[PDB]
């Protein structure tokens, strides 16, 4: 009964989960991600048409 | 260096002086000859990457 198997060695599993209801939507970054390019160069160099 | 005292065949055996092993003690010393520089691990794999 209640108070053998008390609160404090009643270690309880609770369900994995974390709840991070934080930033549903990165839309831009998202946009851009998978198509981000690493490059082992710390400048992005490219050509530009002008004329 | 030891002096050579002098002495007739049958003088009296006095005693002189002697030559003085002085113990001379230097020292590695506790002060370094150290150069060292922070190379910037950006500038270590943008060097590689681009470096004519």
């Amino acid at each position: 009964l209640t108070n053998l198997t008390p609160t404090e060695l009643l270690a309880n599993k609770a369900v994995d989960y974390l709840a991070n209801s934080f930033l549903v939507e990165t839309p831009m970054l998202g946009l851009l991600a998978n198509r981000v390019i690493n490059q082992k160069q710390k400048a992005i160099e490219w050509g530009a048409k002008v004329a | 260096q030891g002096v050579v005292g002098g002495r007739t065949r049958t003088g009296a055996l006095a005693n002189d002086t002697q030559g003085t092993i002085k113990g001379a003690s230097l020292s590695v010393p506790d002060y370094y000859i150290k150069h060292q520089f922070d190379v910037g691990k950006d500038e270590i794999v943008n060097s590689d990457a681009t470096g004519k």
